């Protein structure tokens, strides 16, 4: 059950340049160390090929984690764990935690500080069998993320299924695991020519010393991307099978920081190679030489294709769609000086009906440049004929194919060594034969469909360039058919000819200097199958569904973010907003063609769009109105009041109920953190969305929700919906939504999806104009507040903004400065770091955040949800602990915060880290509502202050339960503000007050609002419960009135004023907290009550007899009767008691008080505090290195509380009085919480 | 609650500062004590909301000041378009109100010729029935240069009455008229009729 | 835009109750209960004003609830009222006494306010023309309008005043012109004064030096609307 590790922080000597360290165990690295001796003397014998990486972590469930951090290095080291609780034992960040000095050691380790981090791995932690087979999180190490990331500080922190322990079925393989990474060792301390490296577990080029796998075996690969910047990078095995349960994957994929668990099935021998599928100029070296050696000791058919390689010209644009000639247009469709034009030739596959292949086929339009469509099942015998007729010997061979063999021979006598790159000479003939397996078991959930695509490898850097594409089909059956769509960027400059297309094309080839950014751009035409800028049409009638094949071969160099307007496309059980595709890969997307009217397809990219790849589809032809009159308002924002002035003017949605446009929905409690966003627009089954959309500022802007739909009119036509709202402007954007939206029951309780002004995404969602819709399932929004109400949700949206990406940088040049990094924003929800309020939580209740990322290619920042970890219902029930954000998609998450105390919402990318994108969060406790005080004087008089005394009437005697002739604070004019400074900001739970009675006149307040405020600058009124504009309380109308007033979202401040509304005759009010600290933990844990047993309270001496019955566990608090408190046998100042706890227990405050009894009053007024765990080892509690000798109560019925900052510790809690009024006798409770 | 204006009344060149002070019985905060505006004969104007904030579309010419008990009306630069009678007051709260005493602001003007008039009822007056003897007064200084009826060691009061004009918008100008309400045999009793003169320097 | 207007000059007899109106213009008629503290023009602020003394205040009515204060001096001398859908707030003072004679005007509390962070007002911006009040057991009476020439025997000064005394007449308001307004030079009007015979006494004068000059139409113009009487007397 128990584990423990002592690891260590080692400096070493790595640079890079000689590898394969065969003698290890023995630029300037920090990399995590393991031992086996609480000494630290003898490493524990470590794989070789680690390389940087740090040693492994197993768990279990509820299994606890001892690591024992060491810092041996020279520099401050830390830990951090991911996707694992504890208790403020490995939060490692330097930030606003707000935590006793006990907890603070984390932040910064000078050279040696062994330290002790413990975790849990509660339930929610651990896996079970259904879930991922073994969760593979990093425990990276957190005090300046870029420059701990880039001196290799990082591990495997595996956590899985119980039983695990015992060496039956475990110790297989060891569970290895695979870190590609990207570290920067040229901006770290050590320096005064040191590029970035990719690596995989450290070691850069083929020079991994042997990953070893098993011949005939199911294996689990764990892989953990590394990364301080953005960019990607696939992860390809040459020779393998990738499958993985009902997965429809192949590609491995990784990113700057994502955690992977892939399973694979060997069935051959012999080497292979871990290869990053991407022709980088610096990158792609991140390979790796594998090696699987020996670890121990139906519908059969006979198909034919024929296809032939031959050259052809070709153009993008069949048709001339390029009036401009200047602007972007002519320069990639017209042929002119210094541009190669609009056609090229290229060399395609076709196929060609007869066996000696003269006759073409009626090759259709918008089926450009790709090859005829290929299929097979289960028991498939088909065979393919490839011919040459191109200058060049070409040949095909399948990505990922099941099984590929030349034909007619076992194996190819002559000098043709393997089919991979055996080529064709112009007119020769080959054979080749495709074969799948056979003994797949039917499963009726198993994935059937499948896409890849063939091309080229006499140089596949260059065939792909020079149009060597052909699709290919997997699809299991036990109008109908459809072209897929090929995204590509095919470059001239790596294709294989250009100088012939250059000579035919250019009318004088005198001079283009190789450099000119136009013609090298004109290379690099960018194609959504063979056609660019607004050259394609998929008309297909309504009604019936529709199944695409959607791939992005090419050299894109970067992901794609494929959407469609108008719909959301199935992916696997869930439809999307947009869509990701790697390079060399795609899927199946399944979609529904019910909805009609104008819709351009697109990279969603702002480039990348704008480069002409574009499409159009143009479809053609073949309950209660819910309103919600949102408008968009410009606001001068400031992103954040963190290291400096942003103050840039943006535009925003914000909700209204009434038509007349003047109650903006001010921000209150729950929609206080939507900073920048907008509103909440949420729906269910049924329901009509009644979005009347107005608009302003200088700009006009609009609404989309990719649910709009312009309607059918102007029959024989077709034009794109007018949105566009003009200034002042209005609209009515009234649409059904339809139940093809719905998640599924396996599904999250409500989808969630992202709306924004899509008439220029790429200058307004960093003007801001961004916001969340929600669809849910069924009937689960009742009641006015029209939400779950079960879980409170929240808004994240990741972006980062930039002034001069925004139509109000020319009105931001205002400040004094001149680059855009200056005025980028690295925002979630339009606040950078320690500035997003609003993100309160109960502890008790399950959560859920929405979130989304928007933007541009940098837009890959990852989610860690700090000490918490859930479980994903996508199909089934998994479990997750860190989510990345790919542009587009809005996603629903829930990390229930069962630790309380502040955290933090954590986002990965060390550069965006320490930019900003992460803020914090915090969530309270129930358990605790005590009152802050006033009544028991602890806030001094002169912290309260209003205005208008007048008759010695000051405010500072406004507390409750006061008596006694002027006993309230008091003021005839009808506006009035009484401020409880508070000095110190906490959770304000409620508020108790009552009247006042001035000779026989009854005096109150009958109704009031509530302004709370943390800073004394901005004051915000309770808002809360919604269903209203401020909530105005109910006050009191008599002076002896019960009120039970509660605060359903607790406020956060530490000023909480009054503002009365209605009152009879005058104001005159006494009033009191109730509240607890920021961490939530100051609560008794009922010393009072019984919580403790009589015969862990005990006493020195204790005087019992027949008379007195001072028994020890008489202390209790306000304890009444027969000898109401403890007294000695003998009075004397050595006496002293102990009370039990059975453990360690965080105490932060004691309250003391004094006992009446035989008409007299008595009271202990001296008094020490010591701590032990047995009773024999003896330490008093070290109180700033002295005992503080306090005055201390002056009557014997107020109980006053004492704070101790350091928490006591121990099972055996000791009190030592020293001096007594008039006998002993004290009643004793304290305060606090578990902690360690 | 009872308010007091300091000075009572000030005479001050044009686009000159003028400080008007206000002082309470009540310790009361600024924001309830504010300042308007009253040109001669007409509805007066809001001038200074909460004792430091100008109100809609008022020059930066004027502020405000003070706390408490004591509250002060500064305005750096003053025109005729202001020259007018000005209350500092607290307002609404506490269920009551109440205004200042109207400290009266005036243009100086050079100390000139004062312009001197008697006459007795003339015949017509005497057989109308109404034989008022009448003394005005015009252009004088100072404005509240008391003259009585003096006629042989004789008081005549507790009958008589006097009419003061406003103060000149352009001028500032200002003059009186005394007159008796009496009949024709109370007059022609009397041999001697005059009002007494006052300055710096008739038969029936 | 928003009116805030009153009626005419109105005359009553002591002891009797005179009900003044104000009716508003440009507001819906209530503007909430100030739940926010935002907007509070719906406070009608009733004031007073003397000839012969500043402003002094009434009392208050919220049209929202029909809630109202009124200065201690009229507690049983004023009261107030408000109309259904009219838009007009109605004043009735009672035990009237014949210093009652003033302008009385209505107010509303719509502007700003300066305090830590509250944005109500309680400041009045609107305001209308002034209700003239005259309160006096006289009746009316006419022009008893006098002249006022220097004496045929004391004119040897180059600069003459002429006036003439609008002597014991009654109701306010009550106008003089000079010169059948053919001449505005040195025409100056003196306020009316009530006399103790109970009635208003006005005086209007011209300096010019009317001996200098030949003779002239210094023939002044008495208007008196309540008899509705005009006097045109040379001097
Ligand atoms: C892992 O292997 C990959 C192979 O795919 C390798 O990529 C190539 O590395 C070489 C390293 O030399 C790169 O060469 C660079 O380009 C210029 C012009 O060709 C070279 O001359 C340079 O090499 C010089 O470096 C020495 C030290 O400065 C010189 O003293 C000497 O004269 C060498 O000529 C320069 O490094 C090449 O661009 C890449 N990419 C390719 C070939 O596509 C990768 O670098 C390897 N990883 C590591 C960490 O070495
Ligand atoms: C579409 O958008 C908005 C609709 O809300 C509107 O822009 C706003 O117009 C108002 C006026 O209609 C602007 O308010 C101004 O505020 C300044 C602040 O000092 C005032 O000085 C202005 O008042 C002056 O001008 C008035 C008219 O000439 C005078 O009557 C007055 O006495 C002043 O001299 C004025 O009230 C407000 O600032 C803008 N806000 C924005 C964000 O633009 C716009 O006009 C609508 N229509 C169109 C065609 O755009
Ligand atoms: C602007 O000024 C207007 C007055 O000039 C002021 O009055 C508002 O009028 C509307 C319309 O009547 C009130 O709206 C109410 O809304 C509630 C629901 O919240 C309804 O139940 C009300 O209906 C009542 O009347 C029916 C017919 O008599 C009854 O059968 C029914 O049972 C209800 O009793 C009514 O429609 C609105 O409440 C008032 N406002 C106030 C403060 O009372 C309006 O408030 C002013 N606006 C602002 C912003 O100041």
């Amino acid at each position: 059950a128990i584990r423990r590790y002592y690891l260590g922080a080692v400096e070493l000597s790595w640079d890079y340049r000689q590898s394969e360290l065969l003698r290890e165990l023995h630029y300037k690295k920090t990399v995590f160390v393991e031992f086996t001796d609480q000494l630290f003397s003898v490493a524990r014998p470590r794989p070789p090929w680690m390389g940087l990486l740090g040693p492994t972590i197993q768990a279990e469930v509820y299994d606890t984690v001892v690591v024992t951090l060491k810092n041996m290095a020279s520099h401050p080291v830390s830990l951090h764990a991911v996707g694992v609780s504890f208790w403020k034992s490995s939060e490692g960040a330097e930030y606003e935690d707000h935590t006793s000095q006990r907890e603070k050691e984390d932040d910064k380790v000078l050279p040696g500080k062994s330290q002790t981090y413990v975790w849990q791995v509660l339930k929610e932690n651990g896996p079970t069998a259904s879930d991922p087979p073994c969760l593979t999180y990093s425990y990276l190490s957190h005090v300046d993320l870029v420059k701990d990331l880039n001196s290799g500080l990082i591990g495997a922190l595996l956590v899985c299924r119980e039983g695990s322990l015992t060496r039956e079925r475990t110790q297989n393989l060891h569970e290895f695991v695979l870190l590609f990474a990207v570290f920067d060792e040229g901006k770290s301390w050590h320096s005064a020519a040191q590029p970035a490296m990719h690596t995989v577990n450290g070691y850069v080029n083929r020079s991994l010393p042997g990953l070893i796998g098993c011949h005939k075996k199911s294996v689990y690969w764990h892989v953990i991307g590394m990364g301080t910047s953005p960019e990607v990078h696939s992860i390809f095995l040459e020779g393998h099978t990738f499958l993985v349960r009902h997965h429809r994957q192949a590609s491995l994929e990784i990113s700057p920081l994502t955690f992977l668990t892939a399973q694979t099935f060997l069935m051959d021998l012999g080497q292979f190679l871990l290869f990053c599928h991407i022709s980088s100029h610096h990158h792609g070296g991140m390979e790796a030489h594998v090696r699987v050696e020996s670890c121990a000791e139906k519908h059969p058919k006979t198909w034919v294709h024929y296809i032939a390689a031959e050259e052809e010209d070709w153009d993008y644009a069949p048709l001339v769609l390029a009036p401009d000639d200047r602007s972007y247009k002519s320069q990639y469709l017209n042929n002119g000086p210094q541009r190669i034009g609009r056609k090229y030739k290229k060399v395609r596959f076709m196929a060609y009906t007869d066996e000696t292949f003269k006759t073409r086929e009626a090759i259709q339009h918008e089926s450009g440049i790709l090859g005829p469509l290929l299929y097979g099942e289960v028991g498939d015998t088909l065979l393919i004929i490839f011919k040459n007729q191109a200058s060049r010997p070409y040949n095909i061979y399948p990505h990922g194919i099941t099984d590929v063999r030349p034909l007619y021979s076992r194996r190819l006598p002559k000098g043709v060594k393997h089919l991979k790159d055996f080529p064709i000479l112009p007119g020769e003939i080959f054979k080749y034969k495709w074969t799948v397996t056979v003994e797949d078991g039917p499963t009726k959930s198993d994935p059937r469909c499948l896409t890849r695509y063939y091309s080229s490898f006499v140089n596949m850097e260059r065939d792909l360039a020079s149009g060597l594409i052909g699709p290919l089909l997997i699809c299991y059956k036990e109008s109908d058919k459809r072209n897929v769509i090929l995204f590509s960027v095919f470059d001239e400059n790596r294709s294989w000819y250009l100088t012939e297309n250059i000579q035919r094309f250019l009318p004088n080839p005198a001079g283009v200097q190789l450099e000119d950014p136009e013609f090298q751009a004109s290379n690099i035409m960018h194609s959504i199958n063979g056609y660019v800028f607004d050259s394609l049409q998929l008309s297909v009638c309504l009604h019936e569904v529709a199944y695409w094949y959607i791939l992005s071969i090419g050299a894109q160099t970067d992901f794609l973010s494929v959407f469609f307007s108008g719909y959301t496309f199935k992916h696997k059980m869930v439809y999307e907003d947009t869509l990701t595709l790697f390079p060399f890969s795609g899927e199946t997307v399944f979609m529904s063609m019910e909805n009609p009217g104008l819709w351009i397809l697109g990279c969603h990219n702002s480039d990348f769009r704008n480069r002409g790849m574009t499409a159009l589809l143009k479809v053609s032809s073949c309950k209660r109105t819910r309103h919600y009159f949102i408008a968009a308002v410009e606001q001068l924002w400031d992103y954040g009041m963190s290291e400096s002035v942003p103050r840039f003017k943006k535009v925003v949605f914000r909700e209204f109920a009434d038509g007349s446009f003047t109650q903006p929905s001010y921000r209150g409690e729950l929609n206080k953190h939507l900073g920048l966003l907008g509103p909440y627009i949420r729906a269910e089954v049924e329901d009509n969305i009644m979005v009347t959309f107005k608009n302003q500022a200088s700009r006009p802007y609009s609404f989309y929700s990719s649910l709009i739909s312009y309607p059918d009119d102007q029959e024989q036509g077709a034009e794109p919906r007018h949105n566009f709202v003009q200034p002042n402007e209005t609209r009515t954007y009234f649409w059904k939504v339809q139940h093809h939206m719905a998640p599924t029951e396996d599904e999250f309780d409500c989808k969630a999806w992202a709306y924004f002004s899509d008439v220029d995404l790429e200058k307004d969602v960093h003007s801001g104009l961004i916001g969340p819709l929600l669809i849910c399932r069924a009937n689960t929004l009742n009641a006015a507040h029209g939400r779950q109400v079960t879980v409170q949700e929240f808004a994240l949206f990741f972006t980062i903004f930039d002034e001069t990406k925004s139509w109000y940088f020319t009105e931001n040049v205002e400040r004094n400065c001149t680059l855009k990094e200056n005025y980028r924003f690295h925002a979630i929800n339009g606040y950078v770091m320690d500035t997003l309020p609003g993100l309160v939580m109960a502890q008790n209740q399950r959560i859920r955040w929405y979130l989304l990322s928007m933007g541009s290619n940098e837009n890959i920042h990852s989610i860690h949800f700090s000490g918490h970890v859930f479980s994903v219902r996508k199909k089934e029930e998994y479990k997750m602990a860190v989510y990345n954000l790919y542009p587009g998609v809005f996603e629903t998450v829930e990390m229930l915060p069962s630790k309380v105390g502040i955290w933090r919402i954590e986002c990965l990318i060390g550069e965006h880290l320490q930019a900003g994108m992460s803020t914090t969060f915090l969530v309270y406790s129930k358990k605790c509502q005590t009152p802050l005080g006033m009544a028991s004087g602890h806030i001094r008089d002169f912290q309260i202050t209003a205005s208008g005394q007048y008759g010695q009437w000051a405010p500072k005697l406004a507390r409750l339960h006061y008596s006694g002739s002027i006993n309230a604070w008091s003021t005839k004019e009808p506006f009035s503000w009484i401020k409880v400074d508070l000095l110190a900001p906490m959770i304000i739970h409620g508020i108790k007050t009552q009247g006042a009675r001035q000779k026989f006149s009854s005096l109150y307040i009958s109704q009031f609002i509530i302004m709370y405020s943390l800073d004394g600058k901005k004051w915000q009124t309770y808002r809360g419960n919604s269903t209203g504009t401020l909530m105005v309380f109910f006050g009191n109308v008599d002076s002896s009135g019960i009120k039970h007033n509660i605060f359903n979202p607790p406020i956060i401040a530490r000023y909480i004023r009054l503002h009365p509304t209605h009152y009879s005759i005058r104001s005159t009010l006494r009033m009191e907290l109730m509240g607890c600290d920021l961490n939530s933990c100051s609560m008794p844990l009922g010393m009072e009550s019984k919580a403790i047993s009589d015969a862990q309270i005990t006493a020195s001496s204790y005087f019992t007899n027949m008379f007195a019955t001072w028994s020890p566990s008489k202390a209790r608090l306000h304890l009444q009767g027969r000898s109401n408190a403890w007294r000695p046998q003998v009075n004397n100042p050595k006496e002293w008691l102990q009370v039990d706890f059975q453990k360690t227990m965080k105490v932060t405050g004691v309250t003391t008080q004094g006992v009446k009894s035989l008409l007299t009053s008595m009271y202990v007024k001296e008094f020490l505090i010591s701590s032990s765990q047995d009773g024999h080892q003896w330490t008093l509690f070290f109180q700033n290195g002295k005992v503080k000798v306090f005055q201390g109560n002056q009557d014997s019925f107020t109980p006053v509380v004492n704070s101790l900052d350091p928490p006591l510790l121990t099972r055996y809690l000791r009190i030592h009085p020293q001096s007594w009024v008039h006998q002993i006798a004290l009643r004793m409770e304290v305060l606090g919480c578990e902690a360690q | 609650i009872v308010l007091t204006q300091f000075p009572g009344t000030l005479s001050l060149s044009p686009g000159e500062r003028a400080t008007l002070s206000c002082r309470a019985s009540q310790s009361v905060a600024s924001a309830y004590l504010a300042w308007y505006q009253q040109k001669p004969g007409q509805a007066p104007r809001l001038l200074i909301y909460g004792a430091s904030s100008r109100a809609t579309d008022i020059p930066h010419r004027f502020s405000g000041s003070g706390s408490g008990t004591d509250f002060t009306l500064t305005i750096s630069r003053l025109e005729p378009e202001d020259f007018a009678v000005y209350y500092c007051q607290q307002y609404g709260t506490s269920a009551l109100l109440t205004f200042g005493g109207g400290t009266k602001v005036e243009i100086k003007r050079t100390v000139a010729a004062p312009s001197v008039f008697i006459f007795p009822p003339s015949d017509e007056q005497l057989k109308s029935g109404t034989a008022s003897v009448v003394c005005l007064l015009n252009n004088f200084y100072p404005r509240e240069a008391k003259v009585q009826w003096k006629v042989d060691n004789a008081l005549q009061s507790g009958n008589s009455q006097e009419s003061v004009t406003e103060q000149d918008s352009k001028d500032s100008t200002y003059s009186l008229s005394s007159t008796l309400t009496l009949s024709k045999a109370d007059y022609e009793k009397h041999k001697v009729y005059a009002c007494e003169v006052t300055h710096q320097g008739f038969n029936r | 835009q928003v009116q805030l207007v009153q009626s005419g000059a109105e005359v009553k007899k002591p002891g009797a109750s005179v009900k003044v109106s104000c009716k508003t213009s440009g507001y819906n008629f209530t503007g909430y209960s100030a739940s926010g503290h935002i907007f509070t023009a719906y406070s009608v602020h009733w004031v007073r004003q003397a000839p012969g003394q500043g402003l002094e205040w009434m009392g208050r009515i919220n049209p929202n609830s029909g809630a109202t204060d009124y200065a201690h001096k009229f507690q049983g001398r004023v009261t107030m009222s408000r109309d259904t859908s009219i838009s007009t707030a109605y004043m009735e003072l009672s035990r009237l006494t014949s210093d009652d004679t003033a302008m009385y005007y209505c107010a509303r509390a719509d502007n700003y306010f300066d305090i830590v962070t509250g944005y109500t007002s309680h400041y009045f911006d609107y305001w209308g023309r002034g209700t003239l009040v005259t309160v006096s057991s006289a009746s009316t009476k006419g022009p008893s309008v006098f002249p006022l020439a220097p004496c045929s025997r004391s004119t040897s000064e180059s600069t003459a005043a002429l006036g003439c005394l609008v002597k014991d007449y009654f109701p306010e308001p009550v106008t003089v012109s000079w010169n059948s307004g053919a001449l505005t030079s040195g025409v100056h009007t003196f306020p009316a004064v009530l006399q103790s015979s109970g009635l208003y006494s006005l005086s209007s004068v011209v300096t010019v030096p009317s001996s200098s000059l030949g003779t002239k139409t210094y023939t002044c113009n008495v208007d008196h609307k309540p008899s509705n009487t005009k006097v045109d007397k040379r001097v």
